[PDB]
RNA sequence: AACUGGCGAUGCGGGAUGAACCGAACGUAGAGUUAAGGUGCCGGAAUACACGCUCAUCAGACACCACAAAAGGUGUUAGUU
RNA sequence: CAGUCAAGCGUUCAUAGCGACAUUGCUUUUUGAUUCUUCGAUGUCGGCUCUUCCUAUCAUACCGAAGCAGAAUUCGGUAAG
RNA sequence: UUUGCUCCACACAAUAUAGAUGGAUACGAAUAAGGCGUCCUUGUGGCGUCGCUGAACCAUAGCAGGCUAGCAACGGUGCACUUGGCGGAAAGGCCUUGGGUGCUUGCUGGCGAAUUGCAAUGUCAUUUUGCGUGGGGAUAAAUCAUUUGUAUACGACUUAGA
């Protein structure tokens, strides 16, 4: 028979699976669409969540009931020292999707860049870009070569950078490496872009201008192992609930002879990847700056 | 099968009270000789006061088309039955044989109102030669005079199952 | 039945020339050029006289006979609006609100924008299609003339009109207020 | 200026039109059109060339360019004499087509020792066109 | 009869080819399918869009990664027709499955090769005159394929080095039989012509 | 010549079967270029071949053969019935056998 | 309940699948021929040959059998007065 | 629960909305009839919890109709997001 | 940690081929229309011609293709170098300048074939791997353990550590 009494589903079925994210660091699934007649510009940075504080305002919203007058809003500050380019990638459009041709990586990299690729670090002979660099150290003996060819071919354009985890204040010594698509021009004036910014740095100020709607990308917070009653908030069972309460009574039907998807069910929750949309930028502040 | 027109001519069992009884005929079309006396005989059975164990059959003989290689105009009274009743009907058809007219027919009518060999009489074949008498139109557009008409998009059906050039539909 | 040959002889006005390739239909005059495919039809065309085109089906049938006369007038529709051109008259017709209608150019392309029917905020923007020229036609109040080539064109934007000018919630009866096509005509009628 | 229409003629099926019969008895002989019982179907007539005078399907016989004067439904010593006089056999031996069927034929009836002259006849007629394609 | 065959789906019917195609890798043929953003299906775009989305309808009800897998490329509704014309889940079907290649558009392998068409399903020579017919590439992207603009533009660029390769061709063509014009009409091309050729 | 063949190729289609049924005693095979009965007489009582190659050498060779001849023609489509001395191992579906011109009547 | 034929007690070919339907009843094999049913592919067997009718934004597709009705439609076909 | 017909109701006006006398159906959610499965046991009422599905749609989206001037309503369509 | 590892070539050895036996031989679009030539007022043009199947086209003669000679034959073709490009959809293939060498059945010759005995696929194509040879080329990391806590039931995970 029916659900007695109607009530919205518990969850988000669209946020599934609640797994683990891949890695700490959460990728761009998108990138804003491309149009050639605005500048060559980097569409994303990469920051440290330092924490959170509080702003005064005055609010400027004719018609609301605090118009002109000052609100209390919470605010995330978020580390951003400037990020080294090193290497871009081009990407050629396929029946398939958008397949990378070559990587050109950078004359000289980083200590941390190459932390990155390591992971026994201090017992390893750091041998890393090593026959590349050999491959370096002319015009074009093997570089304008790859540049050409991403030229040629790679619709798409996409700088590889790292944070200055160093600048940073964490205990980390190791830079996390991305790539942020450059959306403006050709893709001949993108590559050019990048050869001009090789092992050349970008502050965020360049990239992101106050009073701006951006997206945050980042993995959640990590909470292990979770019951149903927290994971989804479904309802609590009542005190004289034998063998437990903070569960779900039904987790199905006889028919069909299984526990359906839409079930909930406990696990892992927190530590998955989110985009969260429509933040505003309320201050770029400058680090040499008291 | 290949419809043949046959000549039937039956009579009753002469009996001494008086011999040599009337000695009716028939023209049927049929696929043989069995089942043109089996229809000969249903068609007596409908008319007369007689059956196969009271009658006997004194000739049969098949009928060939006077002229098999000229084209003639054919008007075909029919009945026949349908799911709800008794119907008769008259069509016409161009053909060079009376047994191929009755063919057509006979397909136009299982075609055309699902009607099956056992629930059609063909009551009369007329050859009509002149027109004017020809009264439906799927016919008088075919006795248009100087008549010529072409056969767009011919399909050349290919005895390979792959071919090496895009196929064309000219003539 | 199918019927055997059906065909409709379409007159050419001596001004225009008729370029017909496989099924494409290109009509040149004074006024200009008309171009329309034809693909979808399976008719086949003859010229006889660079006066008189003769438009045949063989071996169609009843929907296919129907389909060769629909060609027929739609040739005969590019004809036309290549000699004497498709002239559209539209009335406003407002109760108590005065429906206001003017031409605007974003970014050149001669939106008609329509204001204050039944008095409220939102604008009603319609486009212009290719070859539509439109007139604000004085000597008569209230009145929108929509004229061109392509009667396909012309009427459908009159159309456009019509079904933005709809009124909703309303008995319709009642509130009669709108912009409706009052003349179908052509542009050089009595020349 | 002058309209243009592509004229968009194709082998019309009347009175005196010549078909190559496909398939049965005959396939492959020359016959006339001899009256049109229907869309499908015509009383063809095939006198000199060994096609009895018969109804037959438009699918079964093959419509030919040619095409000579004919009463409708003449008869069978009309249409032999027709064509006769016309030589409808001989302008279609003329032809690309039955020049084509008839190297068809020859081709299929080559023994292996006719073969073995065609691959060395090959062979001197390539040596002199590759020669000539280099030296002109 | 030959290693791979190579059909240009352009203008094929999708069911009667993907019988024609099951039947060859069943008795043993390896077959290429191109072009299948250019398969035709009988029918109004609407009536086979409602039919592949009673496809989409279908879905193992307790978890939907099982059920059926509604694929929506071109090619890979291809095969999926053509896998239910193949007895798949036996050996001998896996490897006929395996034998069967199909693409969107004619990739590097095939773009120089030659490619067949198979008549009996043509959409010109089968469907009668006036009926309506859907391309697969339509379909496909109204039901959620990502790639008919990329399938066009990369079409578009191997036509145009195709249409310059049948240029030179034609003139290489013209040139040798313009030259060999004089080496022909010959005594051997008399015995030639006598003999059969 | 570099084409030294003396056979026809055919492939192995199927054995004799029903809906559910098969029989490995008879084989059916589809003679290249054959497309009718009325040409599939040509080879009817030829001999078939399956040559195959096993990794392990037995009386000099490598190779493999199980022999067979035409028996008779199968349907309308010129596929034919063959039978072996051994019955063909049901993994030559669709395998390569060589028809041979003999015994010969030409 | 009546007569018969069956299943029970019976496999085999067909009806996808079924105790009863269809065909046909059974020793172990071989060749040929067929039944009922089928011959696009699954699947052995004609994408056979004919004449039509049908286009369905829930087509239809083979007896038992796995459903559909009254009433309607210038859809289209044939036909009567 | 839904149809067909149309004597009447609806100031006149069968069919806006209804609709008698009759008649055709669908459904298996609020009853029987039967006794095929289960009596070497399938845990029965209701509620609580939770998921999913149907549509014969209460609300919301967009529409058509009215005995729809507006307001509010009523009758229907696509529609289970 | 006595030649560990990568690339090229070939003394061999081994396991097998969803199945070599001359060639997967490339315009596109249309089909109630096109292809190829030619003419121009270069266009949806005029003219000619073709199709009606690939039954085509290429390649095909020689000990599974031998050894030697000649003749209007400087054209075909294999190998191996070099040269200029083109090809990113899965390019991994397609053209091209030039120097050597082999053959040529384009035409005419000389010699050999046997005996596998009257057929037996009568073994000639690879897909990988192993073991060696001779010519080059570069001399890493991961895991455990310790640590960490942006993580965590345990694994797994951010991290650090000569």
């Amino acid at each position: 028979s029916h659900r007695k009494y109607e009530a919205p589903r518990h969850g988000h079925l669209g946020f599934l699976p609640r797994k683990r994210a891949a890695s700490i660091r959460a990728r761009v699934k998108a990138f804003p669409k491309d149009d050639r007649s605005k500048p060559v510009a980097l569409t994303s940075f990469l920051g440290y969540k330092a924490g959170m504080t509080t702003i005064v305002r005055d609010l400027d919203r004719p018609g609301s009931k605090f118009h002109k007058r000052e609100v209390v809003e919470a605010v995330t500050v978020v580390d951003t020292p400037p990020v080294v380019v090193v290497g871009v990638v081009g990407y050629v459009e396929t029946p398939r999707g958008l397949r990378s041709l070559t990587t050109v990586w950078a004359e000289h990299l980083s200590d941390e860049v190459k932390r990155r690729f390591y992971k026994n670090w201090y017992k390893s002979k750091k041998k890393a870009f090593t026959k590349y660099s050999a491959k370096y150290a002319q015009d074009g003996a093997g570089i304008e070569r790859e540049l050409a060819r991403i030229k040629k071919y790679a619709s798409v354009v996409r700088v590889l950078v790292h944070t200055q985890i160093r600048k940073t204040p964490l205990a980390q010594k190791k830079a996390h490496l991305a790539e942020i698509q450059l959306n403006g021009g050709s893709i001949s004036e993108k590559v050019d872009w990048a050869r001009e910014h090789f092992e050349k740095t970008v502050a965020v100020d360049s990239v992101f201008e106050q009073n701006e709607m951006i997206d945050a990308i980042a993995v959640t917070k990590g909470h292990g192992f979770e019951g149903v009653t927290h994971r989804w908030g479904t309802k609590k069972l009542p005190r004289k609930t034998h063998r437990g309460l903070r569960k779900v009574a039904c987790i199905g039907a006889w028919h069909p002879a299984h526990v359906m998807w839409s079930v909930a069910r406990a696990g892992q929750r927190g530590y998955h990847s989110r985009t969260s949309i429509n933040h505003k930028i309320y201050r770029v502040g400058k680090g040499d700056d008291e | 099968a290949h419809f043949k027109e046959y000549q039937v001519i039956g009579r009753r069992l002469p009996t001494e009270s008086v011999p040599e009884p009337k000695l009716f005929r028939m023209r049927i079309f049929a696929s043989n000789e069995v089942i043109a006396k089996s229809r000969y005989w249903y068609f007596l059975q409908k008319l007369h006061k007689v059956k196969k164990a009271s009658g006997e059959i004194v000739s049969i003989n098949q009928i060939n088309e006077a002229h098999p290689t000229k084209v003639k105009n054919f008007g075909v009274w029919v009945r026949y039955d349908s799911r709800s009743g008794t119907h008769n009907m008259y069509k016409e058809i161009r053909d060079v044989s009376r047994v191929a007219a009755v063919e057509t027919l006979y397909q136009d009518m299982a075609a055309r109102h699902r009607a099956r060999f056992r629930s059609i009489h063909i009551l009369k074949v007329a050859e009509i030669e002149k027109t004017a008498d020809v009264k439906r139109q799927y016919v008088k557009q075919f006795l248009t005079k100087d008549l010529k008409f072409p056969l767009p998009h011919r399909v050349q059906k290919s005895t390979k199952t792959f071919s090496y050039k895009r196929p064309s539909t000219f003539y | 039945m199918k019927y055997i040959q059906t065909e409709q002889q379409i007159e050419v006005p001596e001004g225009v020339t008729v370029s017909i390739k496989s099924r494409i239909v290109k009509v040149v005059g004074p006024r200009g050029t008309l171009t329309k495919n034809l693909k979808h039809i399976d008719v086949t065309f003859t010229k006889v006289n660079n006066q008189l085109i003769k438009v045949a089906v063989h071996n169609g049938g009843r929907k296919h006979v129907a389909a060769l006369r629909t060609v027929k007038s739609l040739v005969d529709n590019m004809i036309t609006g290549v000699t004497k051109g498709y002239k559209y008259k539209m009335r406003y017709v407002y109760a108590h609100f005065p429906i206001n209608v003017n031409i605007v150019e974003k970014d050149g392309a001669k939106f008609i924008e329509v204001r204050n029917f039944l008095g409220d905020k939102k604008i009603r923007n319609v486009p212009v299609r290719d070859g539509v020229t439109i007139e604000f036609s004085t000597n008569v109040k209230d009145e929108i003339v929509l004229s061109g080539n392509s009667v396909e064109d012309v009427s459908q934007n009159a159309a456009d009109l019509q079904q933005i000018c709809r009124v909703r919630n309303k008995d319709i009866r009642k509130f009669l207020d709108g912009i409706y096509v009052s003349h179908k005509g052509f542009i050089t009628e009595d020349l | 200026t002058d309209s243009i229409v592509k004229a968009s003629n194709w082998r019309l099926v009347e009175v005196g039109r010549v078909v190559l019969i496909k398939k049965g008895q005959s396939a492959g002989k020359l016959a006339a059109i001899v009256e049109i019982i229907d869309q499908k179907k015509v009383l063809i007539d095939g006198p000199k060339a060994g096609v009895p005078r018969q109804a037959i399907n438009l699918g079964q016989v093959v419509l030919t360019p040619l095409t000579f004067a004919l009463p409708r439904g003449a008869r069978t010593a009309t249409v032999s004499k027709k064509w006769a006089a016309a030589a409808v056999c001989e302008k279609w031996a003329a032809s690309s087509w039955a020049k084509k069927i008839a190297q068809r034929e020859r081709r299929a009836a080559l023994t292996d020792f006719e073969r073995f002259q065609v691959m060395v006849l090959r062979k001197q007629k390539r040596y002199t066109v590759k020669k000539a394609l280099a030296k002109a | 009869v030959e290693p791979v065959v190579v059909i240009d789906g352009k203008g094929h019917l999708v069911g009667r080819l993907a019988s024609v195609v099951a039947k060859q890798l069943l008795n043993g043929q390896k077959i290429v399918v191109v072009r299948a953003e250019e398969l035709n299906i009988s029918g109004e775009f609407f009536r086979n869009k409602l039919k592949y989305h009673d496809f989409l309808r279908k879905a193992t009800a307790f978890n939907k990664t099982r059920g059926p897998f509604h694929f929506r490329a071109p090619s890979r509704i291809f095969y999926k027709a053509l896998r239910g014309m193949v007895s798949h889940k036996t050996a001998r079907g896996k490897a006929a499955l395996e034998r069967l290649k199909v693409f969107e558009g004619i990739p590097p392998p095939y773009d120089k090769k030659k490619r067949v068409v198979v008549p009996q399903a043509l959409r010109v020579l089968r469907l009668k005159p006036g009926r309506k017919y859907t391309t697969l590439g339509k379909l496909s992207t109204s039901v959620g394929w990502k790639y008919e603009d990329v399938v066009a533009k990369l079409e578009a660029k191997r036509k145009v080095s195709s249409a310059e390769y049948y240029a030179k061709k034609r003139a290489f063509t013209k040139k040798v039989a313009s030259a060999n014009a004089t080496a022909a009409e010959s005594d051997v091309a008399k015995q030639l012509a006598a003999l059969g050729y | 010549a570099e084409s030294h063949r003396l056979y026809v190729k055919g492939k192995h289609l199927s054995y004799q079967r029903s809906k559910r049924v098969n029989n490995p005693n008879v084989s059916l095979i589809k003679i290249e270029g054959v497309a009718t009965p009325q040409d599939a007489q040509f080879y009817l009582g030829k001999r078939i071949a399956y040559v195959y190659r096993a990794s392990k050498e037995v009386r000099g060779s490598k190779i493999r053969v199980m022999w067979g001849k035409v028996t008779r023609t199968h349907g309308n489509s010129g596929v034919v019935r063959a039978t072996f001395r051994n019955n063909l191992p049901a993994k030559t579906f669709g395998a390569s056998v060589r028809i041979f011109l003999y015994p010969s009547n030409i």
